[PDB]
C-alpha cells in the first residue's frame, strides 16, 4: 500500500521516542510528586475504632 | 509512463540494479549513425536507434 521499511522505522523510532521521553518523565515527575503525596497524608485523619 | 519506476504501480521489490536509472528501468535509446557506433553529432548523419 506504498510505504516502504526505511522512513517506516525512522518514524516508529520517532514515536517510541516521544514515548519513552514522556513515560521517562512521568516517573521521575511521579518520584517527587510521590514525596509530596507522604509528606502530606502523614497528617490525613485516620479512623481507627472499627465502630463509627 | 510505465517506464518510470517512480511511477510503477506495483511496489518496488523487484530489480533495483537492472534499472537504467531512476526515471526508468529500460532507456529510451540514443541514435545512431549507420555504422553502429554513437552518433553524438548531426554533421555525422545518424540513421539507426542504438
Amino acid at each position: 500500500a506504498g510505504y516502504n521499511e526505511v522512513q517506516q522505522k525512522q518514524a516508529a523510532a520517532t514515536l517510541s521516542s516521544y514515548f519513552n521521553n514522556l513515560r521517562v518523565y512521568a516517573a521521575q515527575t511521579s518520584v517527587g510528586v510521590s514525596n509530596l503525596y507522604y509528606i502530606l497524608s502523614k497528617r490525613l485523619p485516620q479512623n481507627m475504632s472499627a465502630d463509627q | 509512463v510505465n517506464n518510470d519506476p517512480a511511477f510503477s504501480t506495483t511496489t518496488s521489490t523487484g530489480n533495483s540494479k537492472n534499472d537504467f536509472s531512476a526515471i526508468a528501468k529500460q532507456q529510451f535509446g540514443v541514435p545512431y549513425k549507420s555504422s553502429g557506433e554513437v552518433c553524438t553529432e548531426y554533421q555525422q548523419v545518424c540513421q539507426t536507434w542504438g
